[PDB]
């Protein structure tokens, strides 16, 4: 399994930015894909997660109704449309995969504890 | 599809006499992943092996879980010579089983501690729990014993053990093998 973020960069104060996470290597269809961030000197925060028996998602409460995890129908690449971006949103955004799907809401509440596969992250800076 | 172990990861696990029972049919499981989410301190089995129970197909898989302090491992080994198997929880002898003792690590932050560990020390002539059933006193004994020594009667006496830094739990698994129905399988 391989995961790579993209789409980040410089965003306007208040603007939106769509991040992606290309997904290869998954054989079965049941697994957890999450989204994370980490401003330096601090711990990884959990953001959004996807579950692949049905497509149910949830989002940590500090990005509720601002960040929107989507997944491509054919590409099985997961997206993260982020909105109302504040400087407090500046961080390195990581993408993370796990081996099953119920391990998800938990790692989203525990800075990625149960996640298995990780990306190198991309950089998002809001002015 | 895929067995739904999520409910274990959220909430306050009940005490041993109020064990929560999750039943799984027609689902593929991954037990090794579930156990990797914990610091596993003890893993014994009856009529099956740890390796076999994570890698076999069953007609149903039953997972019981509850708060249980690791210092009371002896109180399980004593079996029917002690309160736990006499009064709170006692696994089937007609089906293969495992019992696992685990500490929930600091990083798995969504398992909530109770005020203390509690168990029934007596529940009555004595009224013993039958294999795989609840104690007849489940109704009157409270979700948590208030003070070590309470005597509830409508006769059930409770005991307490102080809470540990990190919550310690117990997991009981019972599998049943059928004919033409073994569709709880490991995912590959
Ligand atoms: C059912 O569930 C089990 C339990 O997870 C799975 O077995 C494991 O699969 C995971 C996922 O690949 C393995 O995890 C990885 O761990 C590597 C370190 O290995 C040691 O530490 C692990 C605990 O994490 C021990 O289990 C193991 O014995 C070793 O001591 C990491 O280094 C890996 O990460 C790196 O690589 C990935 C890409 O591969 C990147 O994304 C990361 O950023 C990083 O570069 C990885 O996180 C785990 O080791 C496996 N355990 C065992 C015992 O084999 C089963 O696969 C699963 N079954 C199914 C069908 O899903």
């Amino acid at each position: 399994v391989q995961l790579q973020e993209s789409g980040g960069g410089s965003v306007q104060a208040g603007g939106s930015l769509k991040l992606s996470c290309s997904v290869s290597g998954y054989t079965y269809s049941t697994y957890c894909i999450a989204w994370f961030r980490q401003v330096p000197g601090k711990e990884r925060e959990g953001l959004a997660f996807i579950k692949n028996p049905e497509g149910n998602t949830d989002y940590a409460d500090s990005v509720q109704g601002r960040f929107f995890i989507s997944q491509d129908t054919v590409d099985n690449t997961v997206y993260l449309s982020m909105n109302s971006l504040k400087p407090e949103d500046t961080a390195t955004y990581y993408c993370a995969g796990a081996v099953s799907n119920w391990v998800c809401g938990m790692s989203i509440k525990s800075q990625g504890y149960g996640m298995d596969y990780w990306g190198k992250g991309t950089q998002v800076t809001v002015s | 599809v895929e067995c739904d172990f999520s409910p274990l990861l959220s909430g306050t696990p009940p005490q041993v006499y109020n064990f929560k029972r999750l039943v799984f049919t027609n689902c593929n499981y991954n037990l090794t992943k579930l156990l990797s989410l914990f610091s596993v301190n003890d893993f014994t089995c009856s009529q099956i092996s740890p390796a076999a129970i994570a890698s076999n197909c069953y007609s149903s898989l039953i997972l019981d879980y509850f708060s249980y302090p690791l210092s009371m491992k002896s109180d399980l080994s004593v079996s029917s010579a002690g309160p736990i198997s006499q009064f709170n929880y006692k696994q089937s002898f007609s089906n293969p089983t495992c019992l696992i003792l685990a500490t929930v690590p600091h990083n798995l932050t969504t398992i909530t501690k109770p005020l203390k560990y509690s168990y029934i020390n007596k529940c009555s002539v004595p009224q013993l729990v039958n294999a795989n059933q609840y104690s007849p006193c489940v109704s009157i004994v409270p979700s948590t014993v208030w003070e070590d020594g309470d005597y509830y009667r409508k006769v059930a006496s409770g005991s307490t053990v102080a809470m540990t830094e990190q919550l310690q739990m117990g997991f009981g698994i019972t599998v049943q093998y059928g004919t033409d129905t073994n569709s709880v399988c490991p995912k590959l």
